[PDB]
RNA sequence: CGCUGGGGAGGAGGCACUCUGGGGGGACCGCCGGCGAUAAGCCGGAGGAAGGAGCGGGCGACGGUAGGUCAGUAUGCCCCGAAACCCCCGGGCUACACGCGCGCUACAAUGGGCGGGACAAUGGGAUCCGACCCCGAAAGGGGAAGGGAAUCCCCUAAACCCGCCCUCAGUUCGGAUCGCGGGCUGCAACUCGCCCGCGUGAAGCUGGAAUCCCUAGUACCCGCGUGUCAUCAUCGCGCGGCGAAUACGU
């Protein structure tokens, strides 16, 4: 059987697919073990290392992620992978573990950008020019 | 063998009207229709300065015109065209039909 | 086994090392007297930069093909130091890309779809995948997690 | 010098010319004057349960 | 160049950066024990989630706090080591990757030179760089410079800021690097050497405070 | 086996530096023209100077005397389409200074805008002189 | 392709996922703790996508400031008819011993260069956007599919990662000023435009007295679109990328 999941992180969207296999994970056609940089690789692989060998050596996961930066892509893929694993196992020990570790694995992140306002719109909403009187 | 209808309007009342009309037509009659399909809304923004002079702090008016878009495919029967072309087409709606 | 199982760095390096046996791929007359783009300040420091550029163009036509010259220009361009003015992005030059693709064609590694771009041929595909197989067998010595792939 | 610990048990109020200080009552955990409750000021965010290291135990700050 | 077994590193156990443990680390200051987060993690990155809540900083791993301190430009609107440090385009501001790597190299050097756990080293350094100060209080009309005690959370903020500033100092317009500077600062503060900006300022602050008691 | 300071045309360049960067101490030669000349001569610019054979120096000079004949495209040169002869040429320091002088002086001799700006010492091209350019 | 186990491209056929856009739901100090007149209410805990007018915006009362705008149009009085009215040519608003405001680039290793590897969103587009092919070292030139825009185009962004050179120097930092040449727009480029190549290589080694902006996807850092527009962006209005430190006060 096959299962599909999704994940969102600011402006980025990931779709993951899990099925039976040997333990391979691919993100945009390439393995996760040669993902650079390390700060994104650990981000993506933290749920797998929490789930363990006896669960991950039996499945194969493929993620297609597009939009919004490499860090956002990595977070979205992490979310999708956690959700897919929890569903595929229908295990609750895993869910408790993930929740005590970081509840944004399964739950998402709702933060987006604030629109910009005049008096130096380019910089941001709250930043302004300086005066000297 | 299918006819394609594009509807554009600044008001959704006329759009709901026309689309429910076409649905009733094609349902009371034997003829197939795919939709209606909502296309992305097209908005025109014009931002200008309020002051007629150059003094005072600068403040800006943001004006926005919105345009909604719908699509339908109707299968182009003969009774279909005869009963479709004669419908109340208000002035706040633009319609374009073509063949495929 | 495939281009997607190894990194682009080592693969471009090894492909450039291997392209030095194809006689149809030789640097042109003006290669040692030019920069790679207006966005550049100084001209290339390596003496065998032609082969690296050709190998990269080859891998790119593989990955993102069919593709033409302007999109490759956009890939190979970059940021510029404009002096006291702020920095802007500018696209690279086209003659280098053209000559690279024409040479790969004459060698029979790519072909042009009549109307949209250029793609690789089966022998080009085999070239790249064999080189990647070698490199992956080498890497498995260090990263035992790649064996399953 | 190794100070003397004491445990915060009651916030009194905010003092200072700018609102950066806080009057507090503390209990001496152990040392010479163990068990005594005194009144002392503390710079920074605090809450009941916190521990502070006192160099003295003998200054008995003034009531706000 | 970095070897490949370090460029492509794969962790298997829950460990800070996959390399250093926490169970062998022991705090001793009962005031700072409950604010030094030693949770077992792999990536110290919280993405700014714990800022809004008042005491939300006690849930952040020390390493993430240090990384965020190191993520700085130097000293604007005040002088440190005698001089303004304004970089403004060659600064690592909003670049957590570089700070991550700096801290990693520093930890490697510390382990190499000490044969202990760099987290234990950093813990003792904090313990020895946290000051136990003076302010201005008005007892009615009249104002006096008084001596007041400090809270653990502000102590920690002070110590981390001072360590990072010491590193930024010793790496200023010199041949030394930021990682080596941070390692020097940490070892010095942990073994109580006056060569350390942080221990120095701790002693100076307590010295002044003792006056105005 | 490395001369620590070599003596090239007119100039006693530093041997402690690479050749491409040591040749840069000559007026009329930048890093790019230097790299060109070295790639033509057949010398590795990426190597510590000092082992600059007499014949290597002589060939560098042969090239600097007439670069176009030895390749060196006419668009990488310092003075294309010379006002008096055509004959794209590259000058190093001496008729370089003198050629700058002669250009400015011919501009002055006909009473042109640019010549008068050179005389008075003010910006020549188009700049706005009200807020900046303070002596 | 290597080790037949894997990986790609089509075109059938589908609306599962993403997205689009109409209609509905959901949060109310509602539950529990404390503090408060037992009232109106305050702080905290869970649960939860979201927690304390959820977040960010539009609409800014009665009044007043002899605040600004007759040089946007409308208008009372006063003034100018071969004129202060209506058109063409040439100059000027771009002039520079200086004092100021707002900024851009830097004074280097928390870096410069070379070659490789990645990853967006907003908007706009008929004599307009222009893929694709061919010329050209570059700027640019010659043809030209398609597109009235969820169909085609502008569009493989930079900061970031990898390897090599440089190792604390007015330097491989910095990049002003000037010479020769090659192009575009336009009826016309000297006064007075923009781009490209080779040369040239000025101040500047962290900045007194004083002073500005910023409480979270905020501030700092990075680039892009659009307005103006025949040509010209260190500006205005917006867009996403990476992403903190402190206080919950007076």
């Amino acid at each position: 059987r096959v299962i599909q999941t999704a994940g969102k992180r600011k402006t980025a969207v990931a779709r993951a697919t899990i099925r039976e296999g040997k333990g391979r994970v691919r993100i945009n056609h390439k393995p996760v073990e040669i993902i650079e940089p390390e700060i994104a690789r650990f981000t993506i692989m933290e749920p797998l290392i929490l789930a363990g060998e006896e669960i991950v050596s039996r499945v194969d996961i493929d993620v297609k992620v597009e939009g919004g930066g490499f860090m956002g892509q990595a977070e979205a893929a992490r979310v999708a992978i956690a959700r897919a694993l929890v569903e595929w196992t229908n295990d609750m020990n895993l869910k408790e573990k993930f929740m005590k570790y970081d509840r944004t694995m399964l739950v998402g992140d709702s933060r987006r950008t604030e629109p910009h306002k005049p008096n130096r719109s380019t910089k941001g909403p709250r930043a302004k020019r300086q005066k000297s009187y | 063998q299918k006819a394609r209808i594009k509807l554009a309007s600044t008001n959704i009342k006329a759009l709901n009207e026309v689309t429910d009309q076409i649905k009733q037509i094609a349902e009371r009659t034997g003829v197939r229709m795919s939709g209606p399909i909502p296309l992305p809304t097209k908005r025109i923004r014009i931002t200008t300065r309020k002051s007629p002079d150059g003094e005072g702090s600068a403040t800006f008016d943001r004006f926005e015109l919105r345009v909604h878009k719908r699509l339908v495919d109707i299968e182009a029967d003969e009774r279909a065209m005869r009963q479709i072309m004669r419908i109340r087409v208000p002035e706040d709606v633009t319609i374009e039909i073509e063949l495929i | 086994a495939t281009v997607y199982d190894v990194p682009g760095d080592l693969l471009v390096e090894r492909v450039a090392k291997a392209l030095k046996e194809v006689p149809e791929i030789k640097p042109p007359e003006w290669a040692p007297f030019v920069k790679t783009g207006r966005h550049k300040e100084r001209l290339p420091e390596q003496e065998d930069w032609w082969y690296y550029r050709v190998a990269s163009v080859f891998r790119k036509v593989y990955i993102d093909g069919p593709v033409g010259i302007e999109r490759l220009r956009t890939w190979y361009g970059g940021r510029k130091n404009r002096g006291h003015a702020p920095e802007h992005f500018y696209k690279a030059g086209g003659s280098i890309i053209r000559k690279a693709l024409q040479q790969l064609e004459a060698a029979g590694f790519v072909q042009k779809v009549p109307g949209e771009g250029r793609i690789v041929t089966p022998k080009g595909q085999s070239f790249l995948d064999k080189i990647a197989t070698e490199l992956k067998k080498e890497l498995e010595e260090q990263i035992p997690e790649l064996k399953k792939y | 010098d190794e100070g003397y610990p004491a445990e915060v048990i009651e916030i009194v109020g905010r003092t200072g010319v700018t609102g950066g200080v806080t009057q507090v009552k503390v209990r001496i955990l152990e040392g010479r004057d163990k068990g005594r409750v005194i009144r002392r000021n503390v710079k920074g965010p605090v809450r009941v349960g916190d521990i502070v290291i006192l160099r003295e135990t003998e200054r008995e700050a003034r009531e706000i | 160049a970095k070897p490949l077994t370090e460029r492509f590193f794969i962790p298997k156990e829950v460990k800070v950066m996959g390399r250093w443990s926490v169970e062998d680390v022991t705090v001793e200051d009962p005031s700072l024990k409950p604010y030094i987060n030693l949770d077992a993690r792999i990536l110290p990155h919280s993405h700014g989630r714990y800022a809004k809540k008042p005491f939300g900083k006690a849930n952040v791993h020390i390493v993430e706090r240090l990384i965020n301190k190191v993520m700085r430009s130097g000293a604007s609107h005040y002088k440190a080591g005698g001089h303004f440090m304004r970089r403004e385009h060659r600064s690592i501001m909003s670049k957590k990757m570089k700070a991550y790597e700096v801290v990693k190299e520093a930890f490697m050097i510390i382990e190499r030179r000490t044969k202990q756990n760099p987290i234990q080293v950093l813990v003792k350094a904090i313990e020895n760089s946290a000051p136990r100060d003076t302010t201005t209080i008005a007892f009615g009309g009249i104002r006096y410079h008084m001596s007041v005690d400090v809270s653990p959370l502000r102590r920690l903020d002070i110590a981390l800021k001072n360590i990072a500033l010491g590193a930024s100092i010793k790496c200023y317009r010199n041949k030394t690097t930021y990682a080596q500077a941070l390692a020097e600062e940490i070892i010095a503060a942990a073994n109580k050497d006056p060569k350390s900006f942080a221990y120095s300022k701790k002693e100076e602050i307590e010295r002044i405070a003792q006056s105005s008691r | 086996n490395f001369r620590h300071i070599v003596r090239v045309a007119g100039v006693d360049i530093d041997g402690h530096k690479q050749v491409r960067w040591a040749l840069t101490g000559i007026k009329g030669i930048g890093i790019n023209f230097a790299t060109m000349v070295l790639r033509v001569a057949g010398i590795d610019p990426f190597m510590k100077a000092g082992y600059l054979t007499d014949e290597q120096v002589k060939k560098i000079e042969e090239i600097l005397a007439d670069p176009v004949a030895h390749g060196i495209p006419a668009w990488a040169v310092n003075r294309p389409k010379d006002y008096e002869t055509g004959k794209d040429m590259h000058l190093i320091t001496a008729k370089l200074v003198m050629a700058w002088r002669e250009d400015v002086n011919r501009l002055r001799r006909i009473r042109a805008y640019r010549g008068i700006r050179h005389e008075l010492g003010l910006p020549v091209r188009g700049q706005r002189t009200r807020s900046n350019f303070r002596h």
